[PDB]
């Protein structure tokens, strides 16, 4: 498979500081035209998982200006500049190059 | 390791009476070949791998089988077609059969 | 109106077969895709596969091909699951969802808890 | 209703198994340094990006790596392309000549031996009348004693004149993407647990293959393709012994390899436009080239492959390892090219183990030949040019190539030994996922319609 | 054709070393393996080992390691690539080692695998004093 | 992402399904069948083998009734000695790979009959326009 | 080019006709002015912004019409 | 034996007889017209000359009304100044080799007219579907 390797899982992050959640894929996620389709999830305990970013960089409509994705090839790192209480919980990676897609394991932001 | 056992072993048959040898393999799932060595001469493969006979071989030797159980039927034999017969799995050998002229 | 009215909480005895129902609304089924994502505490989010409802064009993963079935009735405007051989690891939370072609996930449903007990 | 007529649909998705040629295509990073830098900068087209690696469902095809084609043509392609990067370069007809050799300046011992010979010889000039005396350094593995004084000669001069490779071209690996022409397709198994033989249940077609680099190595293949999660052994028939056993593991073992000696190249003009790049002087300490691997990672990765090997042989089996049984040079050791120079490195230091059914590192010393005789061709050799400075390179040991000793007589120990042999067993570790099929459209089918007048 | 010529029989003293040169001709010698098989009277056949002449990759039976050795000699000329020589060196002799030795080649066909042989050397008797 | 429905319209994507997928995809496999110093010689002979192979198939449609329709229909009745099957089970239970083997024991009986039926139809049509 | 005509309705006619209505959002021009004033070099640029929209529509129209024709012969 | 009538269906076996052989043989000559270290260059150019010569003929039919029919009926009247023969005699007495020399004096007159007739017919058909 093209299973994602998340690093790290647990990040107890104080309020106001930065956060960095990286994924590494087994292969390249280059779609057959040039536009890789990467996605980053939210999760609270008791809410359905919803999307923050749907690209390397371009974000879901309604997402504030603190979350950013970057990286190349296999290594793709999420960076949150200022962390609030809404940011707590499980984040994921997601691929769009070719089916079947693989989720990660789940990266928890804590305090 | 892998034990090969011919049967009936030393046999006794007059010329003309067709025959069938049978060599059991301890291991299964593999496919044997056969050899035909005369009185004090160079041996000679006559059938390979189940039923594919080699070059210079008349079709009156027909071998078959499956599992751990392999038959070799000789039809229309001669007093000169009789020799000692061996059966071979990868490097392992059997002690051989022999069909005494009666 | 843009909703994924799913089924209810399902306390299922093992060895049974589950027919789930994702009543999607907001658009026609003939426009865009339908999808199913699991939630297990072992893995996180898992997979079932995907369905296209105009013809019935289905795909799965290697883990659940031959286990789950996806059928789509064009008249009743619902979605379906047909699970087989429910195990203790299969006790999960199911999120029906939608993709467009060359786009993202619009809607996310409630999540049906199917426990195998 | 039951008066069914027939229709021929053209373009039906259906194929057969077939065999055809392919077409190479290389990435744009190799074109940024141009003009015969490495081979096949002119032989391949530049790549189209990101081939249409799409999926396919409800589908199952039996594969094979052993009676597969497209590896049988690649061993011809790489040799035929290897010959093309030599014919524009110098021949060594004037250099097979009497040598006058001596030991290099070093504290020499009585028991142990030196490995460099300082040799002087007559040579022509650019002009034809005059001659010159000139000297160089050579290894013990390239001179033999022709038979007071002690004069030598080169080894390959009684069989074939030799080709110096041009020092401008490099031998470093580059990505090669094979592609199928119009009217064919390349299928790829995408299974996790798949031993390479038998039906793959989830195929996926593709336009071109992924990155395939060519290396050259006999034991311990380098810069390979990683396994997905587990460690996989693959073979044709494991109860047979005469076929090799490919072992592909997951976590790559980092290997450092170096020569700490410091060279100098020295140009000798043989004639008009001729340049024999001999070895000049050695500055510093005459030292031996060697390689390092990590102790704990190797002790771990053997512990994985023993756990994998015990599935085919019963749980109660002694597995042990040994040095290679013998033969020529570059199958007992293992060979590789490290930035333009060929090593031959003793690997007794790894395969000294046994396994019961319940900060440091490993150094291993090498030897350096200068002339190679790759693929054992009857009219071929290749003097390699010496390169400057202290040299090292870093690589990923990724797979092994093994061979069981097929002994009779009631054994619980089932010993394993490395061995290179054919070069194609390197390649089958790379093309085991793919196969080539041939589209045959224009099917035919009964239906209920009738063409009118 | 395929031809296989061995050397002559030999009286040898016990504890000595013997050499047998199997010579092959009529085919491209760089392609096919050469196997060695022995016939002991009242024991049946017994495998010894194999060699690949391209690089001298050898492999021996387990119950004879340390005692046997193999070499090969190719043909190095652009005119006669076919003829090849295999040498067996066999040491640590007993009077039980008196037997008859054969050099064999794999059958030339595609589907016939590694072991079922086709051609045979004429066999050499080795007799121990 | 790209979704599931894109590979339905990819090259050879309909091969795994029944005919209902392959009832619509037929332009794609027809499209990708054509468009593609000693190495230049080998790829050149590969290219001309490809287009010669294509043009044999266009010829073999030309001698039948359907020139370039890409969905033919013609006038030989289906002999039930071969199929021995119900109608929709070869429209919904089978794949084209599965359909290949059930008509692989016999071939060119059909290709022999189609040439004869088209030649006979051209003869009767020539008679029909000859009285015209 | 012969293939790309073959997948449309025009087999070898060299003056075909087809059944997609002309969307005036592209042209926005009168009839005879593009039949008495413009040259084909001049006609090239005004339709060069958009291509395979038209070709995809033609493939879709022919792929629909062959299915409707097979359905017409299906009850026949 | 194989018999006498088998070589009637062979390649160019029909050439000795009159038109009645030609009215049934036409698939055969059309079939065998297509399918066929320095030598590979000369065989490669020999193959591409063959396929270029085939495709010129398919083009030269395609600009007329005759698309791929292999029997085609067009709409120019026969000028009796050329043939000056009875109908059944050039359909029972002569061979095509015998026919060739009698029309070898004049060629591309007919090929000139057949361009013009189809070029006019497409214009009038365009007018007919234009008013429709
Ligand atoms: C397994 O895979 C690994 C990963 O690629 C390979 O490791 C690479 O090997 C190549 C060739 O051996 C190395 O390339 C060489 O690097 C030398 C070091 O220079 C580097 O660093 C300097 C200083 O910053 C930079 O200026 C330079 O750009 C490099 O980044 C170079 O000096 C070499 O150039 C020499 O050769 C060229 C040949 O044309 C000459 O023209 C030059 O003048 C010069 O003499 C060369 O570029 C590469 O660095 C290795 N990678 C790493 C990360 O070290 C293994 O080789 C491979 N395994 C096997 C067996 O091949
Ligand atoms: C070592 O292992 C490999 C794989 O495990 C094994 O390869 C396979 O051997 C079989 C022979 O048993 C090859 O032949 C095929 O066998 C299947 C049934 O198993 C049949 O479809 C075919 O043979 C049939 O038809 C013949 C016609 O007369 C019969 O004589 C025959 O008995 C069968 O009925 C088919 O040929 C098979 O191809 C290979 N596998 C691959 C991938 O090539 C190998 O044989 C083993 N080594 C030894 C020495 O046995
Ligand atoms: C390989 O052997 C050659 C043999 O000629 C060596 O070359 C010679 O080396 C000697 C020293 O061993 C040089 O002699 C010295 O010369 C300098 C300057 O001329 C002088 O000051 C010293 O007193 C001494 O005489 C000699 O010049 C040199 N000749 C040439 C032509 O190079 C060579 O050094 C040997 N190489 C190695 C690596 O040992
Ligand atoms: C695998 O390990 C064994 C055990 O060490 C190696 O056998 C040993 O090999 C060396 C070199 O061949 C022998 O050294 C001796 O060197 C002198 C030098 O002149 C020579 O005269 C002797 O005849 C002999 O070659 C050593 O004796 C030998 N060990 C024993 C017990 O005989 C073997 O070489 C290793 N395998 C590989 C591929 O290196
Ligand atoms: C040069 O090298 C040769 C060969 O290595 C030396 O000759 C013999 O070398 C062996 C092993 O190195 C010694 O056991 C012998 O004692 C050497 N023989 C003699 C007569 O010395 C030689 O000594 C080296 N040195 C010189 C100055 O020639
Ligand atoms: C290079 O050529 C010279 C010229 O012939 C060689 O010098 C002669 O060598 C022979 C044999 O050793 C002697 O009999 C002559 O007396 C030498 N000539 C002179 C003028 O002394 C020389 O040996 C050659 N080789 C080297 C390495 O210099
Ligand atoms: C590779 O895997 C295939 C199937 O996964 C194996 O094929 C079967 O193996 C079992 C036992 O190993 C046999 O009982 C079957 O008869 C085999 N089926 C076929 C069609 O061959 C195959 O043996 C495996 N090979 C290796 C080397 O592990
Ligand atoms: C190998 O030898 C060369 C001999 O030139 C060394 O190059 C010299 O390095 C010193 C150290 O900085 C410089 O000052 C000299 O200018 C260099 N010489 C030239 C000609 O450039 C080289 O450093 C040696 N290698 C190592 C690893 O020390
Ligand atoms: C092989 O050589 C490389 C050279 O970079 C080693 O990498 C570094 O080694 C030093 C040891 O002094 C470590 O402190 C560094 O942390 C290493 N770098 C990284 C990125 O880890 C590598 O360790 C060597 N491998 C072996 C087995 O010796
Ligand atoms: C590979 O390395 C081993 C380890 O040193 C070498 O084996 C030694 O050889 C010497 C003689 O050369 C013996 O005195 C030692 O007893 C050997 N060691 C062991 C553990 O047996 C071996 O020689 C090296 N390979 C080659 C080709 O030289
Ligand atoms: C050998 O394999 C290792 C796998 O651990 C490679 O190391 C990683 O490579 C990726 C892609 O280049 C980098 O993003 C990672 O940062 C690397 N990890 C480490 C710990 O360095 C490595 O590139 C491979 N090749 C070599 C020459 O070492
Ligand atoms: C070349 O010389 C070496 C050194 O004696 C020898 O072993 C080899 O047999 C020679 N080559 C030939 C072809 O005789």
């Amino acid at each position: 498979g093209v299973l994602m390797t998340q690093s790290p899982l647990s990040l107890p992050v104080r309020l106001g500081d930065q956060a960095s959640i990286s994924c590494r894929s087994s292969q390249s996620i280059v779609y057959s035209n040039g536009n890789t389709y990467l996605e980053w999830y939210l999760q609270r305990p008791g809410q359905s998982p919803k999307l923050l970013i749907y690209k390397v960089s371009n974000r879901f409509s309604g997402v504030p200006d603190r979350v950013s994705g970057s990286g190349s090839g296999t290594d793709f790192t999420l960076k949150i500049s200022r962390v609030e209480a809404e940011d707590l919980g499980v984040y994921y990676c997601f691929q769009g190059s070719h089916v079947p897609y693989t989720f990660g394991g789940g990266t928890k932001l804590e305090i | 390791e892998i034990v090969l056992t011919q049967s009936p072993g030393i046999l006794s048959l007059s010329p003309g009476e067709t025959a069938t040898l049978f060599c059991k393999a301890s291991q299964g799932g593999n496919a044997m070949t056969w050899y035909q060595k005369r009185r004090g001469q160079v041996p000679r493969l006559l059938i390979y791998d189940t039923s594919r006979r080699a070059s210079g071989v008349p079709d009156r030797f027909v071998g078959s089988g499956s599992g751990t159980d392999f038959f070799l039927t000789i039809n229309k034999l001669d007093r000169e077609d009789f020799a000692v017969y061996y059966c071979q799995q990868f490097e392992f050998f059997g002690l051989g059969s022999e069909l005494e002229v009666h | 109106q843009v909703q994924l009215q799913q089924s209810g909480a399902e306390l299922v005895r093992p060895g049974a077969s589950v027919t789930l129902s994702c009543k999607a609304s907001g658009y026609t089924f003939t426009d865009y895709e339908m999808h199913w994502v699991k939630q297990t505490p072992v893995h996180g989010l898992e997979w079932i596969g995907a369905i296209v409802p105009e013809t019935g064009f289905t795909a799965y993963t290697q883990k659940f091909k031959g286990k789950a079935m996806l059928t789509a009735d064009k008249s009743s405007s619902t979605a379906y699951m047909e699970l087989r051989s429910l195990t203790s690891e299969d006790s999960a939370v199911y999120f029906c969802s939608r993709l467009r072609l060359y786009w993202y996930f619009d809607v996310w449903g409630t999540g049906t808890t199917v426990t195998v007990s | 209703a039951e008066n069914l007529w027939v229709t021929v649909y053209y373009g039906v998705p259906v194929w057969k198994d077939a065999e055809t040629t392919l077409f190479c295509a290389s990435d744009a990073k190799a074109y940024e340094t141009e003009k015969h830098n490495v081979w096949a900068t002119h032989a391949c087209v530049p790549t189209d990006p990101n081939p249409q690696e799409i999926h396919l469902e409800n589908v199952t095809e039996e594969f094979n790596m052993w009676k597969n084609n497209m590896v049988e043509q690649m061993h011809t392609d790489i040799i035929s392309l290897w010959d093309q990067s030599l014919k524009p370069c110098v021949k060594l007809t004037p250099l097979c000549v009497t040598l006058q050799c001596t030991n290099v300046t070093n504290n020499i011992t009585d028991d142990m031996r030196g490995e460099l010979k300082n040799c002087s010889f007559n040579m022509t000039t650019e002009l034809r009348d005059k001659k010159q005396k000139v000297y160089s350094l050579f290894y013990r593995l390239d001179v033999v004693q022709i038979n007071s004084n002690k004069e030598y000669r080169l080894i390959n001069c009684n069989t074939s004149a030799c080709t110096q490779a041009c020092p401008k071209v490099s031998f470093e690996p580059i990505p090669i993407h094979y592609c199928a022409p119009a009217g064919f397709a390349i299928l790829k198994c995408k299974d996790k647990k798949f031993n390479g033989t038998g039906p793959c249940p989830s195929v996926s077609t593709v336009q071109c293959t992924h990155g395939i680099k060519p290396v050259v190595s006999t034991q311990l293949l380098l810069n390979g393709s990683l396994a997905e999660e587990e460690v996989m052994i693959r073979s044709e028939n494991i109860t047979n012994n005469a076929k090799n056993i490919l072992v592909q593991f997951n976590t790559p073992v980092q290997i450092n390899c170096t020569r700490p000696n410091n060279n100098t190249r020295k140009s000798i003009r043989i004639g008009p436009g001729q340049a024999f790049y001999a070895t000049g002087d050695i500055i510093g300490d005459i030292r031996q080239a060697h390689c390092n691997v990590s102790k704990a990672t190797w002790n771990e990765t053997l512990g994985k492959v023993v756990k994998q090997l015990r599935k085919h042989f019963g749980n109660n089996t002694i597995i042990r390892f040994a040095n290679s049984s013998g033969g020529d040079l570059e199958v007992t050791t293992h060979s590789f090219n490290c930035g333009g120079e060929f090593f031959y490195c003793n690997t007794s230091g790894l395969f000294n183990s046994t396994w019961i059914s319940n900060n440091d590192s490993i150094t291993l010393p090498c030897r350096i030949k200068q002339i190679i005789n790759m693929w054992q061709r009857i009219g071929q050799c290749m003097y390699a040019p010496p390169i400057q400075g202290v040299i090292r390179c870093v690589s990923n040991i990724t797979g092994l190539i093994l061979t069981r000793d097929g002994g009779s007589t009631n054994s619980t120990t089932e010993t394993f030994r490395p061995g290179g042999g054919d070069m194609r067993d390197n390649w089958r570790s790379e093309l085991y996922k793919y196969k080539v099929v041939k589209i045959e459209p224009l099917g035919v089918a009964p239906t209920r319609c009738k063409r009118r007048v | 054709q395929v031809q296989l010529v061995q050397s002559g029989a030999v009286i040898k003293t016990p504890g000595s070393s013997v050499k047998i040169s199997c010579r092959a001709s009529g085919y491209n010698f760089r392609d096919y393996s050469i196997h060695w098989v022995r016939l002991i009277p009242d024991k049946g056949f017994e495998w010894i080992g194999w060699i690949k002449p391209l690089w001298g990759a050898v492999s021996y039976a387990r119950q004879l390691q340390g005692r046997v050795s193999m070499t090969r000699q190719l043909s190095q000329d652009p005119d006669d690539p076919d003829w090849g020589v295999a040498y067996m060196e066999f040491s640590g002799l007993t009077p039980a080692d008196t037997a008859e030795y054969f050099c064999v080649r794999r059958g030339s066909c595609d589907y016939c695998g590694d072991f079922p042989w086709q051609y045979w050397c004429q066999g050499t008797v080795v007799v121990v004093s | 992402a790209v979704g599931i429905g894109a590979v339905f319209l990819g090259f050879l994507g309909a091969a795994g399904s029944t005919m209902g997928a392959a009832s619509m995809t037929l332009t794609v496999q027809a499209r990708n069948l054509l468009s593609g110093t000693v190495w230049g010689i080998k790829q050149l002979q590969a290219r001309v083998l490809a287009v010669e192979r294509y043009l044999r198939d266009q010829q073999l449609l030309g001698i039948w009734g359907c020139s370039g329709k890409l969905i033919c229909c013609t006038n030989v009745p289906w002999n039930s000695s071969w199929s021995n099957r119900n109608l929709s089970e070869i429209w919904d239970n089978m794949t084209w790979l599965q359909w290949d083997k059930e008509i692989s024991n016999y071939t060119q009986i059909i290709y022999g009959l189609l040439e004869e039926s088209q030649n006979q139809q051209e003869k009767n049509e020539q008679d029909l326009l000859a009285l015209d």
